[PDB]
């Protein structure tokens, strides 16, 4: 449909079934529904691991670069699995929530060293 | 799209020129437009309230034009800062006035725009950029003794890496592609850094229209 | 909160209702109506203004949601002798033209205020009725005009279209004497020469019917001016 | 007030009006510009208080001077008209109006940064105008336009007042009067300025000290640096190059600056007992201008001592310039440069009132053209008048 704006992002359209999310990684307008018309798809994301313990995660790498070379936005989770993948550094996000779950981990230790005493 | 039976409407042509007429001539000067109450953090034109974070400085500042209006020719070649620029840059941070219209409507004459020079962080600019932000109540003004003391800055080269190594991925990828055409240099690829400048978000932009070239 | 410094200054009427009528009334009556309508006009200030001139009034209403109704129109005519002296204003709001005839000296009337000192050509417009709805439409927040002395009170010189007849009254025939109607466009030849036949010349030369009011004028002037200094 | 005497104003005034003019007609046609809501020049409000006749006229120009310049062309204002609307007001009152309409200094905003500063000054003190003169001073400092040597006459006055200022001064005097001596006393050749400074930069240090350090330059034009006591200490530091001091009203002042933050450390509830205003209101609304580590004055109360009894010894034992008084050394070194500066003013005064003549009849023949030209086009659209 006609916008009057709007940029390229590539991001996840969440398309999936009841406590079962699977997110396809998608370049779409910025003003469209989630679900909605989109440009070209270029990979998948599975959030649950499988009978392997592993999470399957698609990259179409020479598509994504053209997309981001011609003005694709890109959204927080998208950083976050390109930093995990190693097509972009890591996400200073994702390195100070590995920092507060570190403290966190020493909080607990020191709090059950006390509780057991 | 085009068709044989499209009914010339006339009435939503009018309107668009009613309401370019009710622009202008109704058009909600500055000085009501940017009044603002002081007891309840109020804009009594738009009715949005401020910041939390800004309920100091509006009680404890000034403004540009609270302080220019007593200027003999409204500050022509005076540096003017602001708080924020004081507080989080050590580096003078200050812009020369070269002219001032401020709005005829006010009573107490404390609205207006302005233009003039940017000095940011010790870089002169070339050109006449107009002023932003100069409703915020953050702007200060040096004195002439301290004109010449305030400009005192020393050009210190960045220390900040030219080059930068690749992601791993990305590296890996670069390695494949030059050695499956056949090159056997080893040399580590590195990537460039000096058109990936940026300006921080203190400095201010422009709000001249954009020349297509 | 500057000061604005404008202009450089750098460059070098008996009211209608004194008059009394023509009949052999007692003057004593009309010394004690002035005395007391000059008493009235000491408190209420009554302002120069002819027939054409736009005037707003405040009355006295207990009805209202506020005690002050303001009403604002042109002034149709005005009648009367003495202390009973009436104005009409006329006003189309929303669509529906209203006419109020207001009395000079009510004492429910709180201020007159002519927002639009101006004559026309006729004496008493009363064909208003039957004209066009755009030259009774006048708005009713129009901010006052004030005008220099020199000026002399210029008259407007409108030509005022009308309806189609018929009309309230018989506006072409020669007793009205009406010079603000565009006829041309509204009457034909036949009409105009059919209405003529109802003139009557002898009336402009009769030398008795006119009515000389030199010396009372005067003496009413005189009048005003002692009541003035007193 | 010297140089009135060899600055004659009554027979140059004289020869600057040549607008000759009256009320109505003018009066008329820029009540229907404002009617109209349309900007006008400046030249018209200098050809009327070119032609003041009264002080009912001063009045008329001052409603006046309140219903224009808030029109477009506000920026426009003439230099010679401000001298010209002066000259008037001292035609006349000469004493109540021009203080009325520079006290505010935004309100009216004459901004004369010309010789008329020091013209008013000259003409106040043949009246002597003691309170009269005081806020003045104020107002020129505010204005900053110590460029003309007005530096030593507002320095005479300002010490004529500081003898006779014998009381408790409050928290608005603590600051003006400090203020009054950085910004116009500035003079490097002689003691007066650099004792002014050291005055100044003592009394200045108080409101730091005492209320806190954003009220010193909240509305005063001086500087938001913590560093006040320094700058007093460094001017006389500057002794080891600089052999001629005052040394006697800074000493004192500094002595009672001393005095002051040696009484307040160990009686915590004499002289600090005197904010009792409101609590929470202040504690929710307290402003930490200065950092953790950014050395704050209070602490530095021992260094200053020990700077200053270290620094005044040296002063009286090397400099030796402790003068009987600062007001009598001022009156006959201020006196002695009149003369001087007399001479030097004259001439850029002269140049001044031609250039501002010459731009005088370049407006009105702009405004004489414009009127010739409208004249032309309206005539010309007259006789074939082609419209559509
Ligand atoms: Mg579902
Ligand atoms: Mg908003
Ligand atoms: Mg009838």
């Amino acid at each position: 449909r006609a916008y009057r704006g709007g940029h390229l992002t590539i991001r996840l359209a969440l398309g999936g079934c009841t406590n079962r999310p699977f997110y396809r990684i998608v370049a779409a307008h910025s003003k469209c529904p989630r679900d909605g018309r989109f440009v070209e798809q270029l990979g998948s994301y599975d959030p649950l691991p499988n009978s392997h313990g592993e999470k399957l995660v698609a990259l179409n790498f020479d598509r994504i670069r053209h997309w981001i070379g011609c003005g694709a936005h890109l959204s927080k989770p998208v950083e976050k699995l390109l930093g995990l993948s190693g097509f972009y550094p890591l996400h200073p996000m994702m390195i100070t929530n590995a920092e507060r779950l570190r403290r966190k981990r020493a909080r607990e230790v020191l709090l059950a060293s006390q509780k057991t005493d | 799209m085009a068709r044989k039976k499209v009914r010339p409407r006339l009435i939503a042509e009018l309107a668009r020129r009613v309401r370019a007429l009710r622009e202008q001539r109704e058009r909600p000067r500055d000085s009501q437009r940017y009044a603002l109450d002081y007891e309840t953090m109020m804009r009594p034109h738009s009715g949005n309230r401020l910041p939390m974070r800004a309920w100091a400085d509006v009680r404890h500042e000034s403004r540009l034009l609270q302080l220019l209006n007593r200027l003999p020719l409204f500050g022509l070649g005076r540096l003017v800062t602001r708080k924020s620029w004081l507080w989080q840059h050590d580096e003078p941070c200050y812009w020369r006035l070269t002219r001032v219209r401020p709005d005829y409507a006010a009573e107490n004459l404390d609205h207006g725009k302005a233009w003039g020079i940017l000095t940011f962080k010790g870089k002169t600019e070339s050109e006449a950029r107009e002023i932003e932000q100069v409703m915020y109540h953050d702007w200060r003004l040096v004195p002439k003794h301290e004109e010449e003391a305030f400009t005192a800055f020393t050009l210190v080269p960045e220390d900040t890496p030219l080059s930068v190594p690749y992601p791993p991925l990305l590296r890996a990828m670069i390695l494949a592609q030059r050695q499956k055409y056949g090159d056997t240099s080893t040399e580590e690829p590195m990537l460039n850094l000096e058109r990936a400048r940026i300006d921080p978000w203190d400095y201010p932009a422009k709000l001249e229209a954009k020349t297509k070239t | 909160a500057f000061q604005p410094p404008p202009k450089p200054v750098i460059v070098d009427f008996l009211s209608p209702e004194f008059i009394p009528p023509r009949g052999r009334t007692n003057p004593l009556k009309f010394q004690i109506e002035r005395k007391d309508m000059l008493e009235r006009r000491k408190i209420l200030h009554i302002p120069e203004f002819y027939v054409g001139s736009i005037l707003r009034v405040t009355t006295a209403d207990p009805y209202a949601s506020a005690k002050t109704s303001q009403f604002l129109g042109i002034c149709i005519q005005r009648s009367g002798s003495g202390l009973g002296a009436t104005f009409i204003l006329r006003n189309t709001i929303e669509g529906q033209g209203v006419e109020i005839c207001f009395e000079l000296y009510n004492p429910r009337i709180q201020e007159i205020q002519v927002v639009k000192l101006e004559k026309r050509l006729d004496n008493s417009l009363l064909y208003l009725r039957d004209a066009l709805p755009e030259y009774s439409t006048f708005d009713v927040n129009m901010k006052p005009i004030t005008q220099e002395f020199n000026q002399e009170v210029p008259v407007n010189q409108l030509k005022v279209k009308m309806k189609p007849k018929p009309w309230s009254k018989r506006w072409e025939r020669p007793k009205f004497n009406i010079k603000g109607i565009r006829f041309d466009l509204c009457l034909t030849e036949e009409q105009m020469r059919e209405a003529q036949k109802w003139s009557q010349p002898w009336l402009e030369f009769d030398m008795m019917r006119e009515y000389d009011t030199s010396k009372i004028e005067a003496a009413i002037w005189d009048e005003i001016e002692a009541s003035k200094n007193s | 007030c010297l140089l009135s005497a060899a600055y004659v104003d009554s027979h140059k005034w004289e020869a600057r009006d040549k607008e000759d003019c009256h009320l109505a007609d003018l009066a008329s046609l820029m009540d229907k510009t404002y009617e109209r809501k349309l900007p006008v020049s400046s030249l018209t409000i200098s050809r009327f208080v070119d032609n003041i006749a009264s002080r009912e006229d001063i009045d008329h120009a001052e409603y006046y001077l309140y219903k224009f310049r808030h029109s477009p062309n506000c920026w426009y204002l003439r230099d010679w008209t401000i001298h010209t609307w002066i000259r008037q007001c001292l035609k006349y009152g000469a004493q109540d109006k021009a203080l009325y309409t520079l006290k505010n200094k935004v309100q009216y905003g004459i901004f004369p940064d010309n010789y008329t500063f020091n013209l008013l000054m000259d003409y106040f003190i043949k009246k002597e105008n003691y309170k009269d003169a005081l806020s003045v001073v104020f107002e020129i400092m505010m204005q900053e336009a110590f460029e003309v040597p007005s530096t030593q006459l507002l320095s005479l006055y300002v010490l004529y007042h500081c003898l006779a200022e014998k009381t408790d001064l409050s928290w608005e005097e603590e600051r003006n009067f400090g203020a009054s001596l950085l910004l116009p006393g500035l003079k490097q050749k002689n003691s007066v300025g650099l004792s002014s400074q050291l005055y100044g930069y003592a009394l200045l240090g108080k409101v730091e000290l005492q209320q806190g350090l954003r009220a010193v330059y909240c509305n005063m034009p001086l500087l938001w640096q913590p560093g006040y006591l320094h700058r007093a200490l460094q001017v006389m530091e500057k002794v080891a190059s600089s052999p001629e001091d005052g040394q006697l009203c800074g000493e004192a002042l500094d002595v009672l600056d001393r005095v002051l933050k040696a009484v307040t450390a160990p009686a915590q509830g004499t002289s600090e007992e005197q904010p009792q205003e409101g609590e929470e209101s202040q504690r929710s609304e307290e402003l930490v201008e200065q950092l953790d580590v950014e050395e704050t004055e209070q602490s530095k109360l021992p260094q200053y001592l020990e700077r200053f009894e270290a620094l005044r010894s040296k002063l009286q034992a090397l400099g030796k310039v402790e003068s009987e008084s600062l007001l009598t050394l001022s009156t006959q070194l201020a006196k002695a440069q009149l003369p001087t500066c007399e001479a030097e003013d004259i001439a850029v005064y002269e140049q001044r009132l031609q250039q501002w003549h010459g731009e005088r009849v370049r407006l009105i023949q702009r405004e004489q053209e414009q009127r010739e030209r409208a004249r032309q086009d309206y005539e010309a659209r007259r006789a074939a008048k082609a419209s559509a």
